[PDB]
RNA sequence: GGAUGUGUCGUCGCAUAGACAGCCAGGAGGUUGGCUUAGAAGCAGCCACCCUUCAAAGAGUGCGUAAUAGCUCACUGGUC
């Protein structure tokens, strides 16, 4: 990632395709702007654990996780950003995507592998060794068992922000 | 009547003498003898005894007939090896039984020239593979 | 459909739409574009016509909802003695907003369920999938 | 609501390992898979898609038949 600008005045981009900008180191904090091609490419690339960095149009590169993205509701595209620049040994509360693997054995019998939360906030794994994404068999469930955030997982040194009994991805009854 | 020849794949069931369904006009539409199959495929009948052997029959002209019988597709002798007369409703919902590998030995040693294969156990996992939209699971895999 | 109990009347104003423009519940998601009002049964129109494309039968969420008034005086009376009695009901649905959410089948199940919804609108649509993700 | 109208930006895929299309040949044996049915055997509706080999070939997609059979494609190879 590159940006080139950080004033008050967008019309140095907008129409040239740029994405209005913030990014804190938390004693470091800095407003700018980058071009929206490569931060939609990343974005979808690393998502809100990607990790990626910032080469300022002064040479200055930089640690970047991304934190909030803020768009355009109506042409449904994106016109901001809000990111956090890690630190070393502790991060942040990291949002990561439940997924499933496996043909599960709760479709066999006409269920649904529903996924009651899309997304996860966790804790802490130390920001440059951070899950993408996560792994719920779901083979063992058949049709009525969810899975509460006990049964999840995890990678180690890392803690569930969650309540490790509330429902995530549970197999739903047909029709 | 004429000579316009045929290729006629079909099937017909064992030691009978079929109704209107099945044949009658279905093959002797183009020309063929229906007195010598009546008592000539119901007297081969009494050699493989209960199940719907398939059957083919090529035309020639006049009142010409050549045909060929068979290997029966033990879907009756497995259908048997269970519980029920009629199959399942569906294999993944309701079942029906659980053959030995040895019954797998009946189907691949009278379908010699039938299921393509060379080894033996292809030609069990061939309708093995078969035993599972019958609804059945197997009695086997690796191990054991 | 209809609510249970309330206040009985209304009026009407637009500027765009609140939230929640993300995509929650499901995996695929059909967008409004226009400023619409939507009714009881425009709405159990689409819940019936993707209802039977999906078969047994999908999960479908009807991220929109009734709950406004809307009147028609009683046909031939000059105007004046009351407002309208309470002719049907009706979802605000303002542009960006969501309408209806989907998953338990795949995409070519979402173009077409929400095809078939969309025919049934007074509005121009867009469906689409997840990454809005402010809060999940 | 529909449109290979015509210009602009952008996504995605495919092939110097032979492409999209033109013509050439297989488009297979279990298996009428089971359910269902007066019969449905790829194809009227209900749960499932497993194997034999292969240069390649999937209980397959349409026209069809009351049901057959039969005609084309998903892939495969020669060509360009």
């Amino acid at each position: 990632m590159e940006l080139t600008a950080k004033p008050r005045t967008p019309k140095q981009k907008l129409d040239e395709s740029m994405i209005a900008a913030v990014a804190y180191n938390k004693e470091n904090n800095v407003s700018f702007a980058l071009d929206r091609k490569a931060f939609d490419r990343a974005f979808r690339q690393q998502s809100t654990t990607g990790l990626f960095d910032i080469t300022v149009e002064g040479g200055e590169t930089f640690p970047a996780l991304v934190k909030a993205v803020q768009m355009d509701k109506r042409k449904r595209a994106p016109i901001h950003v809000d990111f956090y620049m890690v630190t070393y040994g502790e991060p942040v509360e990291v949002s990561v995507p439940v997924h499933t693997t496996g043909r599960s054995q709760g479709e066999v019998q006409g269920g649904l592998v529903d996924i009651v939360v899309h997304n996860l906030q966790i804790v802490a794994p130390g920001p440059r060794r951070i899950p993408q994404e996560l792994v719920v068999d779901v083979t063992k469930m058949n049709i009525g068992d969810h899975i509460t955030a006990g049964d999840i997982k995890l990678p180690e040194g890392c803690t569930l922000a969650a309540d490790p009994e509330l429902t995530v991805v549970s197999v739903l009854p047909p029709r | 009547m004429r000579r316009v020849a045929g290729i006629v794949k079909l099937q017909l069931p064992a030691g009978k003498a079929t109704p209107a369904p099945p044949v009658g006009p279905a093959l002797g539409q183009y020309g063929a003898n229906i007195m010598e199959f009546t008592k000539a495929f119901n007297a081969q009948t009494a050699d493989k005894g209960d199940a719907i052997i398939p059957v083919e029959i090529t035309i020639y002209a006049d009142r010409s007939f050549t045909f060929i019988t068979k290997t029966p597709p033990m879907s009756y002798l497995i259908r048997k090896a269970a519980g029920i007369g009629k199959g399942s409703s569906t294999p993944n919902k309701a079942k029906v039984g659980k053959l030995n590998w040895d019954q797998v030995l009946e189907i691949a040693k009278t379908k010699m020239p039938d299921l393509n294969a060379g080894s033996v156990e292809a030609a069990a996992n061939t309708v093995a593979g078969t035993a599972r939209s019958m609804g059945v699971t197997v009695e086997g895999g690796p191990n054991a | 459909k209809r609510t249970k109990f309330r206040k009985q009347f209304r009026g009407r104003m637009t500027g765009d739409a609140k939230g929640g423009d993300y995509v929650a519940f499901g995996d695929y998601g059909l967008i409004a574009m226009e400023p619409a009002w939507i009714k009881s049964n425009q709405i159990e129109a689409c819940r019936i016509v993707m209802s039977r494309h999906f078969r047994r039968g999908g999960k479908i969420y009807i991220r929109i909802f009734p709950d406004k008034p809307v009147t028609k005086k009683p046909a031939e009376t000059r105007m004046g003695k009351g407002k309208g009695a309470v002719e049907y009901w009706v979802s605000v649905v303002k542009p960006g907003r969501v309408m209806f959410e989907v998953a338990g089948v795949t995409e070519e199940q979402a173009k077409e369920a929400f095809r078939l919804a969309g025919h049934k609108l007074p509005i121009q649509t867009k469906m689409v999938k997840r990454e809005v993700y402010d809060e999940a």
